[PDB]
């Protein structure tokens, strides 16, 4: 009982800190998705979102298994987010068009967040190409994106593999939030 | 003798002349041992005997070190000497909090520097043009960053 | 007869583009190749040309936002049909399914069906279809560029409307494969440093003179009310400064600079005072502590444990030590540079049990931390991701560079300079 | 002149539509008759046209690079030259670059006196005087290069025959993915000998193109 | 007309650049006895062939044009003009046959036609 | 509530199919469930190579020797 007590304590702590840091960071640039790194992340940490009526908050989770190439990542993600817009909504191209049509096709503006489940094993060239792809979505202004990196460890490992020109795209507003059951005990 | 505090200097310098050598992984140098340090002592002393001056001064150690370490454009040594003197000058002006330094101020700084250059005024006109060539060259180079 | 605009560094290109493109579909060639590397403003000079000449008609596509030629075709179809519906609201029309086309010939048939009905036009008119970055399509093949070149011929010659393409591409290693077609092309060379600074300042003064942080610090400091030029002066000065100080690091990019500027502008603002605004010199001499390092990084004492430290430090030993020597230098009685050779299991365990400080024979925590490693992708397998944990043909190799090896060695106090000898 | 340009095209290209592509702008660009007559009498516009057509195949690229890029390039070419297969890692390029910078500093008189006017604290000891860039930053220049195609992967099939083989090669879960950034053995596209012929000798690294 | 080919009567009509390319390739074939050359190696051989002749004003003109269409304003080309273009004009014409490597200095090149007929074509 | 609602047992957990890392991870996230009893066995002497601390945490393996030859 005391075990599960402290367990739920730490769990609610993690959910709270991530939900907090996910918002309130009004960065006047507003042309680059904000990134949230999870240092030492177990990659098993579930995430919740604000209900936030008048704007869908759709979570997207990508596994290193879901990522054979760029095209299939894009399609799987598009299908997932479209199914979620349907569940919130009650013929569509699995592509970027679904973004801008989104408003016309669902009314409320969109705000997605990507949760790369276990990044260290994904082939970083693919992920890089995918991020450069996503960058194009910033010409519609009815959507905003945010990234949730679940690095297993070693932020240096990540910044060793990506194209530096894309790091300089992520580095717009990052937050080195840690998620480690082992920290100062 | 080594009475000048170049002594201390020399010690530190030898350090890097070991560090720059990186045989394997912190494995001993091929080319340099402590005998080379004793050699630096002797080379210094010998340069002193050359200039006919006792009590080796750190600049001597510097020359001995660089001589021991080896293995448009105009006469290369002259250009690099211009570079060294001008950079020292600008560093001193930096430390002293002096206001600024202009190209013509530097050319007159050399006017100061090389008067035993001698020759003729024609030479001065020529050496002046050379100085301007060199300073604009550094500009075109990336040594000192310009302003305004 | 067309109004050629002016661009700060596209004079020749502006002229030749307005020369290869006009209203008359007859004197307008079929295709066109705006070539050049990313950072020359093709997507911008072309836009600033079209906005100067609105009488004509164009479509703008983003081949990078699409992925393959299938969505490419479908998007071309939908954009063309909508553009025509919105270009002549009067003519009745039957829209064809843009999601029906899946083959390059289906596209031609559909376009023919779309154009045959517009034969009520008063004159031959052009339609410039812009593909912005036909190179960067993630599934390019040798047989796509010509596939799109040839659509001019298949389409009827006397249609009231004339589709004319404008391709955009980079990596001249691609355009070379199609020289013999002799399609007219324009090249955009990358800029020199000075013109880079010019473009950058004239494009970002509007951002920096009126950004939030500087204007804030205006009232946040002694007011010292001044004219717009003072902010112009200081902004342009910072621009020349950052570019002349980071050029050698960034090259002749325009985007990388448009990132460094925004990463180093807020702090630079913070390091301004009441006086330096009329003195860029001391302003620089004060803010210096940033001008000399990218700070674009956002050796770690890896969380891993003792047994893991030794596992890793032993699995590194055959990045130079082939099994020919290990049983010699490790018995119980330079390839530091090159990519590491492949281990095999039970050799790792061998060297481990050797250099672990008879003390330990248990292997549950050992393999536990081994799997931990392999999840951290520090010692990855050349073979697949699922059968590695059998014992089929399978090789293991370290994916950590040598500096972290030095770190792990010193921290664990075991020395490694021995086992490497040359 | 026009005759000479025609002859040039004939000897090199021997292809009319090429010359046609050259003519189209020269004619269509003019605004008055006298200007066009001047042009066709001098055909100067053909010069700029040839140039721009030629602008950035392989030499213009080489010319539009700053100092540090050129240094990385030269040093990497030297490393490729040493090894037989030309295959050079990134680490090798960096090590050779570092020792080249060490050399450039070495041949500088390297005066570092310590004394000065009493309690002066002046007479600084600047000796390196070349900002040897770190491993952490060069990676930027390395990516810039590898995407400016001065380099290439060891053996990479550039563009397959058709979308069939291309798609069958995209399904290939590659393993060079798994090898880190600084081990992909890049082979060379511009060899050191040629490199010596283009870098203008004014550049302060020109004396390293030649070994 | 149902027997005679045209490859001979064709190659006697290619651009001087193409004939230069082919003749260099044949020199390489007999020099290395491998009937397989490397593309950049062929470029080196073309440089050879241009420079083995003296500084003759005519060799001067050749060097100039073949490296820059006059107009010293723009000059100093690495590989000869139209070289990509003539390479392709050969390759697609089935004469030359090349493998596919994006690295354009170690890619192989082979003649599909007989060496003999090519040599004869050079002899006219 | 906490009671076994199904008992699964794997013969040769190192099998040519179950050992596939995908199948292994699926069975891990499965064995996280409390109301199920997980009991299995292997033959591969290298069994511990299969599970990281994540998969062990999922499994909470308790070991027992059974040698009957
Ligand atoms: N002559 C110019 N005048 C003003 N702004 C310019 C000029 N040249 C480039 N720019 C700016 O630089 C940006 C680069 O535009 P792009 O065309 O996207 O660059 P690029 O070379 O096309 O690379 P891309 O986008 O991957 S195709 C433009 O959007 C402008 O903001």
């Amino acid at each position: 009982d005391q075990v599960d007590h402290i367990i739920d304590n730490i769990e609610a702590d993690l959910k709270a800190e991530i939900s907090d840091l996910l918002y309130s960071e009004t960065t006047q640039k507003r042309r680059c998705f904000n990134t949230i790194f999870l240092l030492g992340s177990d990659s098993t940490t579930k995430i919740e979102l604000k209900d936030e009526s008048s704007r869908y908050n759709v979570l997207i989770e990508l596994t290193p298994k879901e990522s054979p190439n760029v095209r299939m990542m894009l399609r799987r993600s598009m299908y997932k987010l479209y199914s979620a817009a349907d569940a919130e909504e009650h013929d569509v191209s699995y592509d970027l068009s679904l973004v801008e049509n989104f408003k016309r096709l669902f009314g409320k503006d969109l705000a997605m967040v990507f949760n790369f489940k276990d990044v260290d094993s994904i082939n970083f060239n693919t992920l890089d190409n995918f991020i450069i792809l996503l960058k194009s979505a910033f010409k519609y202004d009815h959507v905003k994106i945010s990234l949730i990196f679940n690095i297993n460890t070693n932020l240096s490992n990540i910044e060793k593999n990506l194209r530096q020109s894309t790091i300089r795209l992520l580095k717009r507003n990052y937050h080195k939030l840690d998620v480690s059951s082992n920290k100062g005990f | 003798i080594l009475t000048k505090e170049a002594r201390s200097y020399l010690v530190e310098k030898y350090k890097e002349l070991r560090k720059d050598d990186a045989q394997g992984f912190s494995r001993s140098s091929y080319r340099i041992t402590v005998r080379q340090l004793e050699s630096m002592i002797r080379l210094s002393e010998a340069i002193a005997r050359a200039n006919c001056v006792d009590e080796i001064t750190p600049s001597f150690i510097a020359e001995a070190y660089d001589l021991l370490r080896q293995s448009t454009t105009v006469t290369y040594d002259k250009y690099v000497s211009m570079m060294n003197m001008i950079v020292r000058k600008i560093a001193e002006v930096d430390r002293e909090g002096a206001e600024e330094l202009t190209a013509v101020d530097i050319v007159d700084w050399y006017l100061l520097q090389k008067e035993n250059d001698l020759g003729s005024l024609a030479e001065y006109w020529e050496e002046r043009r050379l100085a301007f060539k060199v300073i604009k060259r550094l500009v075109k180079d990336r040594i000192l960053m310009e302003i305004h | 007869n067309v109004t050629t605009p002016e661009v700060a560094f596209r004079e020749y290109q502006t002229n030749c583009l307005a020369s290869y493109i006009s209203a008359d579909p007859d004197i307008t060639p079929s295709n066109l190749i705006l070539q050049g590397y990313s950072g020359t403003g093709k997507t911008y000079t072309l836009k600033k040309y079209f906005n100067a000449n609105p009488n004509l008609h164009a479509v703008w596509l983003e081949p990078v936002e699409l992925v393959s030629w299938k969505p490419l075709l479908q998007a071309i179809a939908r954009t063309v049909q909508y553009k025509l519906k919105t270009l002549y609201p009067n003519i009745p029309t039957t829209d064809y399914d843009p999601l029906q086309v899946e083959e390059p010939f289906l596209l031609v048939k559909t376009l023919h069906n779309i154009f045959v009905q517009y034969e009520s036009l008063q004159e031959k008119t052009c339609l410039f279809l812009i593909l912005d970055g036909f190179d960067s399509l993630q599934d390019l093949d040798a047989a796509l560029f010509n596939k799109y070149i040839k659509l001019n011929e298949l389409l009827p010659k006397d249609s009231k409307i004339n589709i004319k393409f404008i391709y955009t591409m980079l990596e001249t290693s691609f355009l070379q494969r199609y020289s013999t077609h002799c399609i007219p092309t324009v090249m955009f060379p990358r800029y020199n440093v000075d013109e880079v600074s010019t473009i950058l300042v004239m494009s970002r003064c509007g951002e920096l003179m009126e950004d939030s942080c500087l204007r804030k610090r205006i009232i946040e400091e002694q007011i010292t009310d001044c004219t717009d030029d003072q902010f112009q002066n200081v902004a342009a000065n910072f621009i020349h400064l950052i570019v002349q100080a980071f050029h050698s690091y960034t090259g002749n990019d325009i985007f990388a600079l448009n990132d460094l500027i925004d990463f180093k502008w807020p702090k630079y603002v913070s390091r301004i005072t009441k006086e330096n605004i009329f003195e860029p010199l001391a302003l620089y001499k004060s803010a210096i502590k940033l001008f000399l390092s990218t700070d674009d990084n956002l050796s770690q004492t890896y969380d891993l444990s003792i047994i893991s430290k030794y596992l890793l430090i032993a699995s590194y030993i055959c990045s130079y030590l082939e099994p020919r020597y290990d049983a010699s230098i490790f018995s119980r009685k330079n390839p530091r540079y090159l990519q590491p050779s492949l281990f095999a299991i039970e050799r790792l365990l061998a060297i481990f049990q050797a250099i672990f400080p008879s003390l330990m024979k248990a292997n549950i925590e050992v393999f536990q931390n081994l799997s931990e490693l392999h999840t951290l992708k520090l010692i990855a397998t050349t073979m697949n991701k699922n059968i590695d944990y059998l014992s089929p043909k399978v090789r293991w190799k370290v994916n950590v560079p040598w500096e972290i090896i030095k770190e792990i060695s010193e921290s664990v106090h075991f020395n490694i300079s021995d086992y490497f000898s040359d | 002149n026009l005759n000479r340009h025609i002859r040039m095209n004939f000897e090199t290209f021997r292809s009319l539509p090429t010359l046609k592509n050259s003519i189209i702008p020269l004619v269509a660009t003019s605004k008055n008759f006298g200007s066009l007559c001047t042009a066709i009498k001098s055909c100067s516009f053909l010069d700029i046209y040839n140039k721009n057509q030629l602008s950035n195949n392989l030499t213009g690229r080489l010319q539009s690079l700053s100092d540090l890029e050129l240094a990385i390039l030269i040093s990497a070419a030297r490393v490729a030259l040493r090894a037989k297969d030309g295959s050079f890692n990134f680490n090798l390029a960096y090590a050779e670059y570092e020792k080249m910078i060490k050399a450039i500093n070495s041949r500088i008189p390297t005066v570092a006196p310590t004394t000065n006017v009493g309690t002066g604290q002046s007479t600084f000891s600047i000796d390196n005087t070349i900002k040897l860039w770190l491993k952490k930053d060069v990676k930027n220049v390395w990516e810039n290069l590898v995407q400016l195609d001065f380099f290439t992967e060891k053996s990479a099939v550039g563009l397959r025959d058709n979308a069939t083989a291309a798609f069958y090669a995209s399904n290939y879960q590659f393993q060079g993915t798994m090898i880190p950034f600084d081990l992909r053995s890049y082979q060379m596209q511009i060899i050191l000998q040629e490199l010596r012929r283009i870098i203008p000798k004014s550049n302060m690294y020109y004396s390293w193109t030649q070994l | 007309e149902t027997l005679n080919s045209h490859v001979i009567t064709f190659m006697t009509r290619l651009s001087f650049t193409a004939k230069l390319f082919i003749y260099a390739l044949l020199n390489l074939m007999k020099k290395n006895g491998s009937q397989e050359q490397e593309l950049g190696d062929i470029v080196d051989e073309i440089k050879l062939l241009i420079e083995v002749n003296g500084s003759n004003k005519f060799v001067m003109e050749i060097a100039k044009t073949l490296f820059q269409q006059g107009s010293d304003n723009i000059s100093e080309q690495l590989r000869i003009i139209s070289w990509d273009f003539v390479l392709n004009q050969l390759l697609d014409a089935g004469i030359l046959f090349k493998q596919t490597m994006k690295n354009d200095r170690i890619c192989c090149v082979k003649l599909n036609i007989s060496v003999e007929e090519a040599k004869r074509a050079m002899n006219e | 509530p906490l009671d076994i609602k199904l008992i699964l047992v794997v013969h040769n957990l190192d099998g040519p199919s179950i050992r596939k890392n995908t199948f292994q991870t699926m069975l891990s996230f499965l064995s996280v469930i409390r109301q199920i009893a997980i009991v299995a066995s292997t033959d591969h002497i290298y069994a511990p190579l299969l599970w990281d601390n994540m998969k062990a945490q999922n499994y909470n393996f308790v070991f027992h020797d059974i040698s009957n030859f």
